[PDB]
């Protein structure tokens, strides 16, 4: 259903940006999605795993650099897991964890509210590192009731949101993040990351239009966000997401107004242009540039389908916005903005008149596209007739329904 | 044997506990000053090895429902008590003591056992000759030798504590007649008994004749006698003779404290066999050779080094796994004793030392940080991590130094002092020339700034506050060189090599001077004795004995 | 508040060797002139008796010698070790004294172990006097699945002698009861009759009260001058009382006579979509599809069984770890007819998935079911005792087959692949080579009718049918079944109403399925529509569905809310 090939991803940045169980599924959807490049990707995976004691995730990502390795034995013509990690690690691991268990529980027979709702969220940072995603989940939750605090509410939303971001629970992402802009009467810069929590959750939810909303109004002040998502990422979503949905003028007052996505597009420059291009009916080289981020950003995190959905709606409002200012338009040179041929910008305008919101004509004589701008009152006059005879038609019928009331007619 | 304990071991407790707690079904009772305390004969004997006499020894004890148990502490027996009934121990860092010598009033092997680990990794600072007497009085002989080494590092460290004068003769003799001094000098040692026997009266006296003939016969012919003039008691013949007695015999022989040559810690070397990936050497300065060092974990990489003022060598972070581990360096037993892991686990932390307290200046910390940019400390008296003011920004592959007690770490091109006392960092120079992957040196009041990608040489005031240039390193052309800049003997000089294509690596240090701004050729270490080391090593300065260490092997 | 387990048990051993090593002795207990020098303590965290002895002020608490009596020396011994190091090594024999001395010394916990161990533990042999043991000791939860399992296995069986022997109130409970399985009214008339019989006047009193539970349609006939016969001389307070005394208690049938042969399926296709599978049956004399508990933790890929005792059992199977996530669990379920619920038993040794189960002798033999081992023993074929709850290895099969089928027919286990059968022999534990198929034909099952083995169906299926008989030992067909041509007709043997019948459904191209059984006619060969399954009902089951022959009772289960 997905997976392809492409070589020039940067490994060691993508690698260092996010940090955390984010990282860790960066690191295995870029080893699973990249092939010529899995063997890297999972050393690194496997180097990084090993940290923070993780225990069956760990096992899945040695078992596929093993075959990785075995697969490498066989072209040209397995590393050994240390048994020993399994033993240390836990040992450590159930030591420490009992032992934090232990002060928590004993503080719940002291019954203070704020202690235990600290001593909740260590255990589910604890679970967390661990691999234990239920675990996290309870912890968070048994913390979640003994608030006291707004800091205290918006500690446990970050958590949920973080929690059930892996969990790909988005809905409770998306309730946290309602519950702790709206309640707290809506320098330290906490509904940026809200907001970039929210588009995050929208966009991996198949949302465009408020995912580039909620995307705008994150400020860069925020700077440091590597457990959910990095900097040029959200760069590169708000772009791609405004570029699909917001029109023109639309696109021209978000990015100025929001001044932190000029900032963000100094980030990622090949958005910047393309944005431009766009704007300026540069199409033919903000499609190529679009085709180049196309394959540079094929195996993220969240956006493979998404994007896929979002390049054809920006090729569709491409054309759209290309062909309005023109009443009589040559195919010819419409097919010169871009690298389409003559026959694929035909096949493609016309799924956009059967589709719509274009209302041409294609003159295929002398390939030329006409725009269609027909008089109201030929179409009025024809449809009021049509709704005349069908009035009489259903005059007629209800005329009819009479006549078998009155005179009592049915199947007996 | 079947031993299952699942869900019924703990269950078993659970009655017991519950059917003690509400002074069910007793049968004894601790008299302790007027304190009862109905409990178990049965767990009585359990914790205590000598209660299974008090209560089987066909005595009159047996029969005796009250029993009125003296010398013990009512707060020691308690917790002894629901330490026996809940498993529980929950020793704080007070009444240890205490605690102790009422477990040996029972001579076990368990709480007695705990007490002992605990009391051997709690020696920080200045319980050591406290808990040296204390073991003196009760038999630990493990702990009595960490705590004999540990007394006398820290007391040839100090040598002004109280608890020092109130020590039994014996243990007195054996400190003192070790060869396990860490004493530079052996005039310190002599005052130090000198005050030492001043202290008291003739009971002490009685002692001096023993204690007198425990040093090197070189400070027994000094001014020594000429105080005891005046400090001795009238119509004394006799002492004075035995005292004159005390100048030819005894075997005057070299001590070991004196042999601090300053040396260099290597990290991260290019190990021999291999089956090892990295090693730990060391160079000497002066004696031209190569020493070895023992890997602290055998098997983890890509750690810090840092060295206190008192000549202390730690080991913090490290991965390939990163633990948060910690570990220092024995300076006469060559091994490496761990201590008070960090709470996150840093890749190459940068550690500084500075009022005693090493800092711990970023290092991957964990990353996924709100704020990646954080740093943390460690006390060195109190042993354990204080969390302090976070780092402006977050940098990579950067270098921190102590300058005039305060804390300076670099990065590509800015700098921050942080303010001990305050707690917060403060706005310093910028950098015109944009390096990575270089270090610093904090000689004297100067920050040198040496490397980054080459030979920039960039130097900076702490009281001017701006960085200008003195020179190029000379060195071949196409090549690499790995700078190193080091405090060597009270000045600055640095330890570079330089590698070419179908070229052998050349070690070589030069001298540098601060008004010629030119290196000049100090000494260049010979390939007979030093062999590659590589490309991720780090150099410290240090002091280091030749006798503990080991020279390592390698072929000229 | 947690509890450090190391210290915990270092406590618990540094005790046990304190109690074999005596030295903490201030009370002993006397027994039968047994020494037990133990605590007033330990024997605190065991039991709540010795708080009555110890912790009181008595003569006993300043007593360092206590005669302990009505007691045993090994339950005592056992007790106390319990109480001190925690091994509660329960065997099959001792439990009876244990729950006494339990009961004496009022331990908690240990009645706690061993009731449950006598819920594990009940069955046929010790029904009556494991409910005869709940009457003496209150043990209400054990006195209420007694009440049941006795119940169903006494009306089984009602031939034990401990039976004789049973209280007043407890027999007035068993048979006033409406939880009696029988085939008629008249066994239980017989068996109240008979316990009536067993002894002196002493019986007298209490029929009086006997027949005031059991229903008048026996009150007026036989087994009325019977009684007469056995009547005390000249006593003229019972015979004329009996008289005239069967004018009330409202004549009503019991619910034992509610089982109908029905048809159960299990892994049915769910009609709601939030669940994987469902388990339904199908009432060929209702004509309605009443619903059926769902496999214990969804178990699927199971196989069933019924017992001649009409009983279901189910083994093998998996479950979904916690897409495609399964893991093979060996776990053992058995079905309650009345209570619509899956009681665990005993696991398996092995995994299976997709197990043969077959009972012969009481033993329910599970052959093959793609085991977990894969050695070259790959067919760990084990049986099931029914007496003791335990499983027994047996003679392995020869030959390793896959997606095969077996059924019993003279007392000897006949299983069935594609184109091998082979014979156990459970007396000597021993596999003899039969007949051989000519048609190679699998996913296929088999029903036992008679001395007879008709395998139906074979490969989707077909309507190739081979009869083997057993005293000819040769495979011969008969005939092929009509059906709808351009079609995949499921099939599946059943027998039910003494005769050979099919459920065989048929799906048409772009049409649904349609349900409909035929009856085979044994002597002229032929398929015979018997009933039509209308759509109505019945909706769509799936295709890794399977059916058995079973009893079960209309009132107890409840009809599948489900639009037609």
């Amino acid at each position: 259903n997905y997976v392809v090939e492409n070589p020039s991803l940067d490994l060691e940045q993508y690698a260092a940006s996010y940090s955390g169980l984010m990282r860790i599924e960066r690191l295995q959807f870029i080893a699973d999605h990249c092939p010529t490049l899995r063997v890297e990707a999972l050393k690194m995976a496997l180097s990084f795993v090993q940290r923070t004691f993780n225990v069956d995730m760990y096992e899945e990502i040695h078992r596929k650099l093993s075959e990785a390795t075995r697969e490498l034995q066989n072209a040209p013509d397995p590393p050994a897991l240390d048994t020993a990690w399994v033993e240390a690690t836990r040992k450590k691991a159930l030591l420490k964890l009992e032992k934090l268990d232990t002060d928590l529980k004993n503080y719940k027979g002291n019954s203070i509210k704020e202690s235990i709702r600290r001593g909740h969220d260590d255990l589910g940072d604890h679970y967390l590192d661990c691999g234990d995603l239920s675990n996290a989940l309870k912890c968070y939750s048994r913390a979640r009731d003994y608030c006291t605090s707004a800091k205290h509410v918006i500690n446990m939303c970050l958590n949920v949101i973080k929690v059930s971001v892996y969990l790909q629970n988005w809905s409770h992402v998306l309730s946290y993040v309602s519950k702790a802009e709206s309640t707290p009467e809506i320098t330290q810069a906490i509904l940026t990351k809200l907001k970039c929590a929210a588009g995050l959750a929208e966009l991996a939810a198949r949302k465009y239009k408020q995912a580039a909303k909620c995307l705008l109004l994150a400020s860069f002040d925020h700077c440091d966000f590597p457990e959910l998502l990095s900097p040029s990422n959200v760069a590169i979503y708000g772009g791609l997401c405004a570029l699909a949905t917001f029109d023109r003028q639309e696109l021209q007052r978000n990015v100025i107004s929001s001044s932190s996505f000029k900032l963000f597009l100094e980030l990622e420059p090949q958005v910047r242009d393309i944005i431009f291009k766009f704007y300026e009916s540069k199409y033919a080289s903000c499609l190529k540039m679009l085709d180049e981020m196309k394959d540079n950003l094929l195996l993220d995190m969240y956006l493979a389908p998404h994007v896929r959905t979002l390049y054809t709606q920006i090729r569709n409002r491409a054309l759209i916005q290309y062909f309005s200012p023109y009443v009589s338009a040559d195919m010819h040179r419409m097919a010169a903005a871009f690298n389409t041929t003559v026959a694929a910008l035909e096949d493609e305008l016309t799924q956009l008149i059967l589709e719509g919101l274009i209302s041409a004509r294609v003159d295929s004589h002398s390939k030329i596209l006409y725009a269609r701008d027909v008089d109201q009152r030929s179409t009025t006059f024809e449809k009021s007739l049509l709704m005349g005879k069908e009035f009489q038609r259903r005059a007629k019928a209800m005329m009819l329904r009479a006549a078998v009331l009155r005179n009592q007619i049915h199947v007996k | 044997e079947r031993q299952i304990n699942t869900e019924y071991a703990v269950s078993l407790l659970e009655q017991l506990k519950l059917f003690y707690e509400q002074q069910l079904f007793t049968d004894i009772v601790l008299i302790v000053e007027g304190t009862e305390f109905p409990c178990h004969k049965m767990v009585l004997a359990t914790c205590s090895s000598y209660f299974r006499a008090m209560f089987m020894s066909g005595l009159s004890e047996s029969k005796q429902t009250h029993v009125h148990l003296r010398n013990v502490d009512a707060a020691t027996l308690q917790i002894i008590i629901t330490y026996a009934y809940t498993g529980n121990l929950a020793m704080n860092d007070s009444t240890v003591e205490q605690l102790y010598e009422t477990a040996c009033f029972l001579q076990v092997e368990d709480v007695l056992q705990r007490c002992r680990e605990y009391l051997i990794k709690k020696i920080n600072a200045e319980n050591c000759v406290r808990l040296l007497s204390f073991a003196d009085l009760f038999s630990c002989e493990e702990l009595k030798q960490s705590a004999k080494r540990m007394v006398e590092h820290k007391f040839t460290a100090v040598y002004h504590q109280d608890a020092f004068m109130q020590l039994s003769h014996d243990l007195l003799i054996d400190i003192l007649s070790s060869d396990n001094l860490n004493v530079e000098k052996e005039e310190t040692v002599r005052e130090a008994a000198m005050l030492w026997l001043e202290y008291n009266t003739e009971s002490r006296s009685q002692y001096l004749s023993s204690v007198l003939s425990q040093i090197r016969i070189d400070a027994l012919s000094e001014v020594t006698q000429r105080a005891w003039f005046q400090g001795l008691p009238p119509n004394d013949k006799s002492v004075v003779v035995q005292g004159l007695y005390k100048d030819m015999p005894k075997f005057f022989k070299p001590r070991l404290g004196m042999t601090k040559e300053e040396m260099m810690i290597f990290i991260e070397a290019s190990s021999e066999n291999p089956c090892s990936l990295y090693s730990s050497v060391c160079y000497s300065p002066q004696a031209e050779k190569v020493y070895k060092l023992c890997s602290p974990p055998a098997d983890l990489h890509k750690v810090g080094t840092v060295v206190t003022p008192d000549n202390d060598i730690y080991i913090a972070g490290g991965q390939f796994r990163t633990v948060n581990c910690f570990y220092w360096f024995d300076a006469q037993q060559n091994t490496w004793f761990p201590k008070t892991p960090m709470l996150f686990v840093r890749i190459k932390p940068s550690l500084v030392c500075c009022e005693g307290y090493i800092y711990a200046i970023g290092g991957d910390s964990v990353g996924g940080e709100l704020n990646r940019r954080t740093v943390e400390r460690y006390d060195t008296e109190k042993d354990e991590w204080t969390m302090v003011s976070p780092l402006p920004c977050a940098w990579q592959w950067s270098a921190a130094v102590v300058v005039h007690d305060c804390i300076y770490v670099m990065t590509l091109n800015l700098m921050y002092c942080y303010f001990p006392r305050s707690d917060s960092w403060v706005e310093m120079a910028m950098r015109q020339t944009s390096r990575s992957f270089a270090s610093a040196a904090a000689f004297g009041d100067k920050i040198f700034y040496i490397g980054g990608l080459s030979v920039t040489v960039e130097i900076y005031d702490v009281n001017k506050n701006e960085w200008k240039m003195a020179a190029n390193i000379p060195a071949k052309r196409y090549s690499d060189p790995c700078v190193r800049a080091v405090v060597i003997s009270n000045s600055l000089c640095v330890f570079m090599r330089e590698t070419h294509l179908n070229e052998r690596a050349k070690y070589v240090t030069y001298q540098y001077d601060l008004e010629l701004d030119r290196w000049s050729l100090r000494q260049h270490i010979s390939e007979r004795v030093l062999w590659d080391l590589g490309r991720d090593f780090r150099c410290t300065v240090g002091k280091l004995y030749p006798s503990c260490l080991e020279e390592s092997p390698w072929k000229p």
